[PDB]
RNA sequence: CUAAGAAAUUCACGGCGGGCUUGAUGUCCGCGUCUACCUGGUUCACUGCCGUGUAGGCAG
């Protein structure tokens, strides 16, 4: 929530074999909670020898080539899978279905901390790239860079110093470094607008998540409902149900020094604007709030509209 | 009673494309095989002269106005220095039977229009339209631009029906005023010829040869053709002079509007120079919309009163009505 | 209107930059409008005194041509041409043309 | 050809703003026209039936 | 009371192209049928010709007339703005005539400023001028551009006579047609100079010539009113006009030496400027050109 | 510290036989395209003897 002093950048992170399931009822894009987890993992393997912190993250999704197929001319789409090794007897395995996709995306990081003037810009940008090049991203690997040679630099700026037109000049540098991308920010505004326009029947949010990503067809007062943007149902965090257990209580945990809670995951609503719609590029960050007692974990996009 | 959906007429006073030739002295008694004025091209350095924004705070425009200029091609059809007479030669025919519609639809509207225009023609003749058309041929108003600053704009209109000449007309366009609706003798003989051609009692072929005396190689200005967004600056983007086969030329619809002034009762001031006859009588040469449909000087109001509603306008308005029933045009809804 | 104009600007920027080489050539009549806006960066072997033909080529010819193409294909109310909906649509078309010019006028700078 | 709006315009909307917007910058287009040459005066039409 | 949309003002003092022909020393009393300049080639392709090894005086041959009638714009829209412009031009016509502009154009026609590079090299730059209303002579004139300076505003009695006859042609009630025949003694085997296209030279029928817009901008060389350093004298007259071979902007919009501020205060606000600014206004309205955005 | 951490779909094949698409037609009228602009370019760090070396007293 602290307003950043820098916008670190990693311009083309081509990833392979990403996890395009993301939820029990979406399938397209890897969840933005994975991206905030990646930024926090960069903060844990960079921001201990630099005295900074990393919270903001941008999403642009240059191209999205999935790995799908449709069966027998139907209008649904099954996932294609991977084989598995054999058992002790060597017959066949219990093949469980998991999706898979291919992406690239840039990350607009945000450096809140004070270690920006104790180091030059290219040094911190270069070592953040050298650490981000060796880290699994959302269940998938990050591809390195070959001899095409052009986006190999990794930019940065300084939000704390500058004028209004100079910040617009840095914005004109950045938004042309991201020309074909499509941003991603979540809307409570439009979703509460749809609650308080469908509110006569029932305030159930699931029927209006289902009735918003839709090519809806109505009658005379052919007609298809329109929209200025391109909308998506994305998971917007976690909605923990259990009382928080002490660390040694739960059997078979990951480690025995941090507590566990059992969770169903929430659902909100996200969209896809070009980066040239909204002006300030501190509006395209995924901070995530958390609270101990209330079992509500959330991946917001604050300060946006 | 109402009009029809589609009315149309034909281009009575149909002119042709001009042939601007030139030559040496005293051969214009028998000017037959003189060379012509072509469309030849030359470069120009475009340094900007267009208007600029007030309070020019930025010296970037001070630099880029001159430091990065433009270079383009403008074609100029100068006469040869050994020649002085812009011989603008063209021809002009007159169909006649003006009120006969080319493609009407409604028979009753056609009946009232036929009898109303025949009432005009055999009541009050085409001599006023003939005198003003012979005046617009007598001067060089068909030359929209080349009349200004001349010695002797010497017209030679001739009448040909079979393969020989008849007589020799010799004029000026400085003794003949630009704006006078007078009545001379030989000009009314040629206007009587135009009256015989127009009213449908025969047929006439008028070729018009204006010896524009402009100078010993002085610049003349034929019409400019358009251009689209598929060509850059180099490649004659700015001006392209209209031409025929190895000669410059003048359009037919342009002369055919600059020979049809009857309307000198537009409301503002006829003393400010006459206009060209159109329904919704407008002059894009000065961009102003005379004969508003707000008023009752709209031609469509005039024709819908002189045919449909049976209320005849002034005689001068009726001269205007048949001026743009004889220029042609699309009509109807 | 402004949403479709901005989406078309972003898609045309992302799609016109496929090849890494292009300059003045035959059939380049779009290059008088899209030589810097609807076109990627050119080659890097010409003379160094050519940064004013693309740095100064703002979005007034290309963006003005896009606004004129939008106003020539799409239109407004013709029997209600004094009402406020056509005025709001004309202001939206002018704002879309100005936004496209401000977004694509820096194709050399 | 540089034209001018000259059909029967519907006089339920006659505003000098849009009328002068027509007449200042009129429509302009390319029209093809067949003419004779300079010397010739006839017109040989030939077909076969 | 506002600005009209499109302002058309045609080119008064409308020039023509400048032919070239070569004659010899002391053989120039019959300068009527000299041999012209043909286009030669030597070894980009530099197809620039030279004068022959016998003839040296380059007869530069061109004419000029005046259209006149600057009181009416060739295209306008408004009625009251046009009435204000007509009464302001009528105020100038009742104020003063064309004497000063004719004498400054005589200063242009006294030196050899119309020859941009052909002046250097010649020995006695003689300007032969006849008087033409038909195909004969009516009055003759001989000059020399070495006894007549380049920058200095001086008007001799002969220059006053020729400028007065030009002004009689200029006033709009009498027509004049005066040509210029100059003698560029370039030499016996030295370069001819036509105008250049976008080498890319220019030529005419069985001869060579020079373009007309260069003469039309050379004869309007009046501008001594740029505030930086007027040790160079007269330069070309345009709104935002200067010389483009140096690279420096003259008649800045930061001062009040622009035509547009003068026109706005001189027509709209009735804040009428002074006499020499009106001379600049009528100079760049008599050169012709487009006006209005 | 990422609905985290893991993954061999392989093997082979004959699409093939046949066919009348057809008859007729009016594109019809009509227009205002214009005022303009410097190449002598800074022309892409240049030609003719006795020395295939950073040497040239030039009708360049």
């Amino acid at each position: 929530v602290t307003d950043p002093e820098a916008l670190l950048l990693l311009p083309r992170l081509s990833i392979q074999n990403a996890n395009a399931i993301s939820s029990p009822l979406t399938w397209g894009f890897p969840s933005p909670g994975a991206f905030t987890g990646f930024v926090h993992a960069l903060q844990r393997r960079v921001g201990i020898s630099l005295d900074i912190e990393l919270d903001g993250v941008g999403i642009v999704c240059h191209r999205f080539e999935a790995q799908i197929s449709q069966p027998a001319g139907k209008r649904t789409k099954v996932f294609n899978l991977t084989r598995n090794p054999l058992n002790r007897d060597g017959s066949t395995a219990a093949i469980v279905e998991e999706g898979r996709a291919h992406l690239e995306v840039s990350l607009l990081l945000g450096v809140h901390g004070d270690g920006l003037d104790d180091h030059p810009a290219q040094e911190i940008a270069r070592q953040v790239q050298e650490q981000a090049g060796a880290m699994r991203l959302a269940g998938g690997s990050i591809l390195p860079w070959c001899n095409e040679r052009f986006p190999a630099p990794n930019a940065e700026l300084l939000m704390l110093g500058g004028s209004d037109e100079q910040r617009r000049k840095n914005q004109r540098r950045l938004t042309r470094r991201l020309l074909p991308g499509f941003a991603l920010v979540s809307r409570e505004a439009l979703l509460q607008q749809h609650l308080e326009t469908l509110r006569t029947t029932l305030p159930e949010a699931t029927t209006l998540d289902a009735l918003l990503d839709l090519c809806r067809i109505n009658f005379e007062p052919w007609q298809v409902r329109d929209k200025p943007g391109w909308l998506v149902p994305i998971p917007a965090g976690y909605n923990a149900l259990s009382p928080l257990y002490l660390p040694g209580e739960v059997r078979n945990a990951r480690d025995r020094e941090t507590p566990l809670r059992f969770v169903e995951n929430l659902f909100g609503l996200g969209e896809w604007l070009s980066p040239h719609r909204v002006a300030a590029l501190s509006d395209l960050l995924w901070y995530h709030h958390a609270e101990p007692d209330k079992g509500l974990y959330r991946w917001s996009t604050p300060r946006f509209v | 009673l109402s009009t029809a959906s589609v009315l149309a007429f034909e281009r009575k006073l149909d002119p042709s494309d001009a042939l601007m030739s030139a030559g040496a002295w005293a051969q214009r008694d028998a000017s037959q095989e003189w060379p012509a004025v072509t469309v030849r091209e030359k470069s120009v350095r475009g340094t900007i002269s267009n208007r600029l924004k007030t309070k020019d705070r930025d010296p970037a425009k001070l630099d880029a106005s001159i430091q990065s200029p433009n270079l383009q091609t403008v074609d100029v059809a100068n006469l040869p220095s050994d020649a002085d007479t812009l011989k603008v030669r063209f021809t002009l025919r007159v169909l006649g039977g003006a009120g006969t519609p080319s493609a009407c639809n409604d028979a009753a509207y056609r009946d009232k229009l036929l009898q109303t225009v025949a009432t005009y023609v055999n009541d009050q003749g085409f001599a006023e339209l003939a005198r003003r058309y012979a005046h617009n041929l007598a001067n060089a108003r068909f030359l929209w631009r080349n009349r200004v600053g001349a010695e002797a704009v010497e017209v030679r209109i001739n009448h040909i029906r079979q393969g020989e000449v008849a007589r020799a007309w010799r004029f000026d366009a400085l003794a003949i005023g630009l704006r006078d609706f007078k009545a001379d003798a030989e000009l009314d003989a040629l206007a009587e010829l135009i009256a015989s051609g127009l009213s449908g009692s025969g047929h006439v072929l008028l070729e018009v040869v204006a010896f524009a005396r402009i100078g010993d190689g002085q610049e003349v200005f034929p019409s400019q053709e358009l251009i689209l967004d598929k060509g850059d600056k180099k490649g004659q983007k700015s001006k392209t002079l209209y031409s025929v086969r190895d000669a410059a030329a003048i359009h037919s619809q342009k002369i055919g509007n600059a020979l049809r002034t009857i309307d000198t009762w537009y409301p503002d001031e006829d003393g400010l120079g006459p206009i060209a006859v159109e329904p919704y009588g407008s002059v894009t040469s000065q961009g102003k919309a005379y004969r508003q449909p707000k008023q009752k000087l709209d031609f469509y109001t005039l024709l819908d009163n002189w045919v449909l509603r049976d209320e005849a306008p002034a005689v001068e308005q009726q001269h205007y009505v048949i001026a743009n029933l004889i220029r042609g045009g699309v009509f109807g809804e | 209107v402004a949403q479709i104009c901005d989406e078309a600007l972003q898609y045309a920027a992302r799609l016109r930059e496929l090849e890494p080489g292009w300059s003045a050539t035959p059939g380049c009549q779009l290059h008088d409008a899209e030589q810097l806006w609807l076109d990627p960066l050119r080659a890097q072997t010409d003379e160094t005194f050519l940064q004013r033909r693309l740095r100064g080529d703002w979005p007034a010819e290309v963006g003005n041509r896009f606004a004129n193409w939008l106003n020539r294909a799409v239109s407004s109310d013709s029997q209600i041409l004094g009402s406020p909906e056509a005025a709001q649509w004309s202001q939206e078309l002018s704002k879309e043309l100005t936004m496209f010019k401000e977004i694509l006028e820096d194709e050399r700078d």
